[PDB]
């Protein structure tokens, strides 16, 4: 005996630590890959798009 | 914890006469002594084997990330 008491105080006194990250690169290769995603293709996309409804503005003539 | 008063005479004083002694309480009994050994580590073999008297504390860990 006092085992329990021993593992009682002890237990409840026993902590933790919490599980690693790996690979969290995400929130990054995200937000870059995101430029290229949204802005970079975006806006290139867009140029694109501008140029057919332009001329087709002119088609409408 | 029982009855009859002469047979129990014989009886309920020979529950605590055993008690009524703790080195070998009036017998511990040799053979007892034995199979107990037996069975205590038997016990022990059939029990999970991580020390009894020993607090088994934490381990980490880290998980399939791609």
């Amino acid at each position: 005996a006092g085992l329990v008491d021993d593992f009682e105080k002890k237990f409840n006194a026993l902590k933790v630590p919490i599980p690693e990250d790996k690979y969290t690169a995400q929130v990054d290769a995200e937000e870059k890959e995101d430029v290229k995603s949204c802005a970079e293709f975006l806006t290139q996309s867009k140029t694109r798009i501008q140029e057919y409804e332009k001329e087709l503005e002119k088609m409408r003539n | 914890l029982d009855p009859v008063q002469k047979l129990f005479v014989d009886k309920i004083r020979e529950y605590r006469t055993k008690r009524q002694t703790s080195g070998g309480p009036v017998d511990a009994g040799p053979e007892y002594q034995q199979d107990l050994d037996r069975e205590l580590f038997k016990l022990k073999q059939m029990y999970g084997k991580a020390d009894m008297n020993t607090f088994p504390n934490f381990t980490f860990e880290d998980p399939k990330f791609e």
